[PDB]
RNA sequence: AAACUCCAGUUGACACAAAAUAGACUACGAAAGUGGCUUUAACAUAUCUGAACACACAAUAGCUAAGACCCAAACUGGGAUUAGAUACCCCACUAUGCUUAGCCCUAAACCUCAACAGUUAAAUCAACAAAACUGCUCGCCAGAACACUACGAGCCACAGCUUAAAACUCAAA
């Protein structure tokens, strides 16, 4: 959260997308239900931090692989 | 001088006095606080008995003897007989963890005696006799 | 046993030990030491009487001699302490270990095996 | 690093300098680093003793105006 | 070996105390001991009352006798001290200066996991 | 029985405050373990029972000290939220 | 070195001849083994 | 670990016992198995802190002379108040003196408790009186 | 674990000891 | 190869291990002044190492020294000898009021 | 309630009993076990494995003989309790716990982890316990119950221990 604001601005400035908030269960693995059957998922997910706030791997790391999304991560 | 909770050691030269008497000369109130009774004996520094009182000698019987108010009454009775013999300041030596352990001391004070020290002499064997077996309750 | 006047194994080869005061000789003798010091003199006596190289402590010969001294010490201990089950075990285990050593010496070097038996007074016996 | 041995002795003998580290400046030099550089220069001049190479280094810095207060 | 005899003597006058020490050191010599030193620790009040030879004692003279003796002398000396009426309490210990203290690097920490496991 | 009297477990009373003197004595005997010792000695605790209780008390103290250390360590971040809104 | 050190000490050892002199020489003297430690590990010898 | 459980997945989470956290909490959320542990152990820490202040003369000369003994100390889960219990004395006259000094000391003690940065956020301490059956003495007064 | 196997052995040994006593 | 690469060696900044107040000192049963510093003034109870701060080795030497001194007639058992009450307090225990 | 009242309290004298604190330590020994002090003796093995039975040990309880006996205490007696109480609760006291010299040889004798050697990479792994395995060796096991039993044999054991089945019975255990 020290960098949430910085990262969200970088995404908007480059014309891309940021998700720095609480990651709800199934955003990627259940996207059609949450967004709609025609929702397009990301083609690349860039992690500037790979751990969540309890020092466990961000759920999107596992779920990105499930959806066959390549991940860049610091 | 600052207050010391450590008693004056006999043979050393202390400045503390109580009615012109040294710590070694103050009479002793022996309180035996048992689980079912409380016995109080006041003796002189030379081991001369001056007063004796217990909850049983004060008309308490059975479970009533093992109460704080019974011990407090026993202290008042011993204090009265001791005060008649010239006792004002006493050293308290209490052995046992019975209900009249603290209450017996209150009665001595209410009876007109001034407690200058408190000593615990509850018998603790250092290894001794095997106590009775535990109770199934 | 060696005489009490015997010097300790450590002080026997210091130069000038024969010219010191009698009091100093008593303080460096077996009389003023524990029994373990008397056993070191016995072990060295057997090593020089029996083994070819008295300084080889890792040979099968030296081990049998060292263990034989322990066995005799246990026997003397148990002569006075007949209900000591702990040392009765140490004695019997040591006798078994010596028999195992003697078996391996008899099989590898019979000439040395015979000198060990004569020197230590061991009558070898085959197991039942 | 080899110089770490010199740093351990300097901190033991003279303690941490009352001057404050400025870890933002990538070219900052502390009193210990200045000591280490002089100690290295004198070693390259052929001196090999350790106890002697350390006492001569302190004198050089004092001549240059550096404050070296021994801890004890 | 080297022993240390911690000797508490009945509080007496100087002449009787010297006779007791001489009588005690001679007992060591008769048993083969080589006496090294005799130290006076001073007369003091005992830490508690000691009953010895049908008498109660509250003060005593503390003495040390450093000596060498054969291992068999200790048992015989302990019996000798029990019969001397002027000795309140006498104990023979191995001299502390013979036992060499091993060096200590410091206090190594103990892992907590081992504590509960053990 | 053979020791000097009025030295062990003896507290002097100050300004006639006998209640505070008794509390000091009780605190002394409690810290030295005498009160718990006297209580455990009223009935014989069997050796298998004493070892079980001593083992339980030693493990509970370790767990309590270890849980206190964790809370002390993890309370440094109890300060106000620096990035509120993010 | 241990035999040399020991050979000098034996000169001061008590003997049957010098027993009386050493016994009296002890009653006049005092040996103190008491000393206290501080939180810094320093020995505090007694005030005598 | 021991029979005492320490498998919590969020073991690295920073424990935050403050009054603001209670308001920003899911209403559905219920206390977890090892969530009581931190509360049970934090309340014990408060008992330790208070007990030392009473017996050290530096904190207050009046407090030290009283020789107050704490019977019980249990914080609240709300994080709004703290419950501390001290044992009453026989003399009702003496009881008044202890309560009066403790009542005024508490305000300063709270600041003294803030000196311990680990427990800097200390809710106002409620020095309840118990262990002496204060009502029984109150009944005799009537 | 449960002690049901121990209890069966318990009863068998109790009854055996009692039988031996009677006879 | 490269001069600036790290080199293998022992930690030069390592600090010495901690030592107890009695590390390196002989503990004698006749030194009752020292032994008295590790017993309770009111009860004579030997303090645990969590109170004395001693290491396992010196906690044991002190305990054996106290027990020897007590039964040989040098040290009281049921209380600390009052002569030694004003010695340096090296134990982490607070008693009075 | 019974019980004691040659009782209780203080002080002193006082053991063939048991060993606060230390010990929040985790040591010693083959295990069993070992925690007051001192001294003496003393803790096998310069490959490893190797026995229900050989050899030597083995808590508690128990037996035989002679002693000690503070305290505890089966049994027993007494006092309550209860529908009953040959229990739990209270009191008294014995065998016994102790010493000596012999036996007896059993434990949930259990870290419920066989010894020795090696590994942390694979697949981490039924579950739980105590992370998962490899080499090597000895011992042991083959549905339940019958069965810590019967018979045989050995044994200082004689209401004992060790070794240890079968028939009938079931579809589970
Ligand atoms: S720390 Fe070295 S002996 Fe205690
Ligand atoms: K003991
Ligand atoms: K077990
Ligand atoms: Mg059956
Ligand atoms: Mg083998
Ligand atoms: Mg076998
Ligand atoms: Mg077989
Ligand atoms: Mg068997
Ligand atoms: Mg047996
Ligand atoms: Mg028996
Ligand atoms: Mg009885
Ligand atoms: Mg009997
Ligand atoms: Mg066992
Ligand atoms: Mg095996
Ligand atoms: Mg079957
Ligand atoms: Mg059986
Ligand atoms: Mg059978
Ligand atoms: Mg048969």
């Amino acid at each position: 959260r020290q960098f949430s604001y910085l990262i969200e601005n970088m995404a908007r400035d480059c014309g891309e997308y940021a998700h720095t908030r609480y990651f709800r269960g199934g955003m990627l693995t259940n996207a059609r239900l949450l967004f709609g059957p025609t929702v397009r998922l990301p083609d690349l997910i860039i992690f500037l931090h790979t751990l969540n706030n309890i020092f466990e791997p961000h759920v999107a790391v596992r779920d990105a692989a499930k959806m066959n999304i390549p991940t860049v991560g610091i | 001088t600052k207050f010391s909770i450590y008693p004056p050691i006999p043979g050393e030269e202390s400045s503390l006095r109580w009615a012109g008497k040294k710590f070694e000369e103050i009479p002793i109130a022996h309180i035996k606080a048992s689980h079912n009774n409380t016995q109080i004996q006041v003796v002189s520094a030379s081991n001369e008995p001056l007063a004796f009182a217990s909850c049983g000698t004060e008309g308490f019987r059975n479970a009533k003897k093992g109460t704080g108010i019974a011990a407090q009454t026993a202290g008042i009775a011993a204090a009265a007989r001791a005060k008649q013999k010239g006792v004002i300041h006493i050293r308290v030596v209490v052995k046992g963890l019975g209900p009249g352990r603290l209450s017996a001391m209150h009665g001595l004070i209410m009876g007109g005696l001034e407690v200058i020290s408190i000593t615990d002499n509850t018998p603790i064997p250092h290894x001794g006799c095997r106590p009775r077996k535990a109770r199934k309750l | 046993d060696p005489p009490p006047s015997t010097l300790l194994k450590d002080y026997q080869n210091v130069p000038g030990i024969e010219k010191v005061d009698d009091v100093v000789k008593r303080l460096l003798s077996l009389e003023m030491a524990n029994k373990k010091e008397m056993l070191k003199i016995k072990q060295e006596q057997f090593m020089k009487k029996i083994v070819a190289n008295p300084e080889d402590t890792r040979s099968l010969e030296a081990r049998i001699i060292a263990l034989s001294v322990k066995i005799r010490s246990y026997e003397e201990h148990l002569e006075k302490h007949r209900k000591d089950k702990a040392h009765k075990r140490y004695l019997l285990m040591s006798i078994d270990q010596r028999k195992k050593m003697l078996k391996n010496l008899r099989n590898t070097n019979y000439d040395v095996f015979e000198k060990i038996c004569w020197g230590l007074g061991i009558e070898y016996t085959f197991p039942p | 690093y080899h110089e770490d041995r010199i740093r351990a002795k300097f901190y033991s003998v003279y303690g941490s300098g009352q001057r404050a580290f400025d870890l933002f400046n990538p070219n900052f030099k502390s009193t210990c680093q200045r000591f280490v550089e002089k100690y290295t220069e004198l070693q390259k001049l052929g001196e090999t003793d350790e106890e002697k190479l350390f006492v001569e280094t302190g004198k050089a810095l004092l001549a240059e105006g550096v404050i070296l207060r021994r801890v004890g | 070996p080297r022993y240390e005899l911690a000797l508490i003597l009945k509080a007496m006058q100087r002449p009787e105390t010297a006779a007791t020490l001489k009588r005690t050191i001679e007992a060591l010599m008769d048993r083969g001991a080589i006496v090294r030193d005799l130290e006076n620790l001073g007369e003091r009040a005992l830490p508690y009352r000691i009953s010895a030879h049908s008498q109660q004692h509250n003060r005593g003279g503390y003495f040390l006798v450093d000596f060498y003796a054969p291992t068999a002398a200790v048992e015989s000396m302990v019996e000798h001290l029990s019969r001397d009426i002027d000795v309140i309490r006498g104990n023979i210990v191995k001299h502390p200066l013979t036992q060499e203290l091993k060096e200590c690097e410091g206090i190594v920490p103990v892992p907590l996991a081992e504590k509960l496991y053990s | 029985a053979k020791h000097l009297k009025f030295i062990a477990r003896t507290v002097m009373v100050q300004e006639g405050n006998v209640e505070s003197a008794y509390r000091t004595l009780n605190r002394i005997l409690t810290m030295d373990g005498l009160i718990e010792d006297i209580k455990h000695r009223r009935y014989y605790e069997k050796p298998c029972r004493r070892r079980q209780r001593e083992s339980y008390e030693r493990c509970r103290r370790i767990y309590n000290m270890e849980m206190a250390r964790k809370i002390n360590f993890l309370m440094r971040k109890n300060r106000a939220d620096p990035w509120q809104g993010c | 070195r241990e035999v040399l050190q020991l050979q000098e000490e034996v000169k001061n050892f008590i003997t049957r001849e010098n027993l009386e002199a050493r016994v009296e020489a002890a009653l006049d003297s005092r040996k103190n083994y008491n000393w206290a430690i501080t939180r810094e590990g320093l020995v505090v010898r007694p005030q005598r | 670990k021991v029979w005492y459980e320490s498998p919590s997945l969020g073991s690295h989470s920073t424990y935050k016992p403050s009054k603001l956290e209670f308001l920003m909490r899911s209403t559905s959320k219920k206390t977890r198995k090892e969530d009581h542990a931190r509360l049970r152990a934090l309340n014990g820490l408060l008992y330790k802190a208070l007990t030392d202040l009473l017996c050290t003369p530096e904190v207050s000369q009046e407090l030290y002379d009283l020789n107050v003994e704490l019977s019980k100390v249990s914080l609240t889960p709300d994080f709004s108040a703290c419950r501390a219990y001290w044992k009453t004395t026989l003399s009702a006259e003496q009881n008044a003196h202890m309560e009066a000094v403790l009542q005024r000391s508490a305000a300063h003690m709270r600041h003294l408790l803030m000196s311990q940065q680990t427990l800097r956020n200390v809710p106002p301490i409620v020095f309840v009186q118990d262990k002496g059956n204060a009502a029984l003495a109150e009944l005799d007064q009537l | 674990k449960n002690v049901l196997k121990i209890r069966r052995r318990k009863m068998n040994h109790h009854k055996y000891r009692k039988l031996v006593k009677k006879t | 190869s490269n001069e600036d690469l790290p080199i293998s060696m022992e930690n030069p900044y390592k600090e010495p291990l901690k030592k107890c107040i009695l590390c390196g000192k002989h503990v004698d049963y006749k030194n009752v002044q020292l032994l008295s510093q590790f017993v309770s003034p009111f009860t004579g109870c030997i303090y645990g190492r969590h109170i004395t701060g001693l290491c396992g080795k010196k906690q044991k030497e002190i305990t054996k020294a106290i027990k020897r001194a007590q039964i040989m007639g040098f040290m009281p058992v049921t209380y600390k000898d009052p002569a030694y009450l004003k010695d340096p307090k090296v134990c982490n225990i607070r008693y009075r009021e």
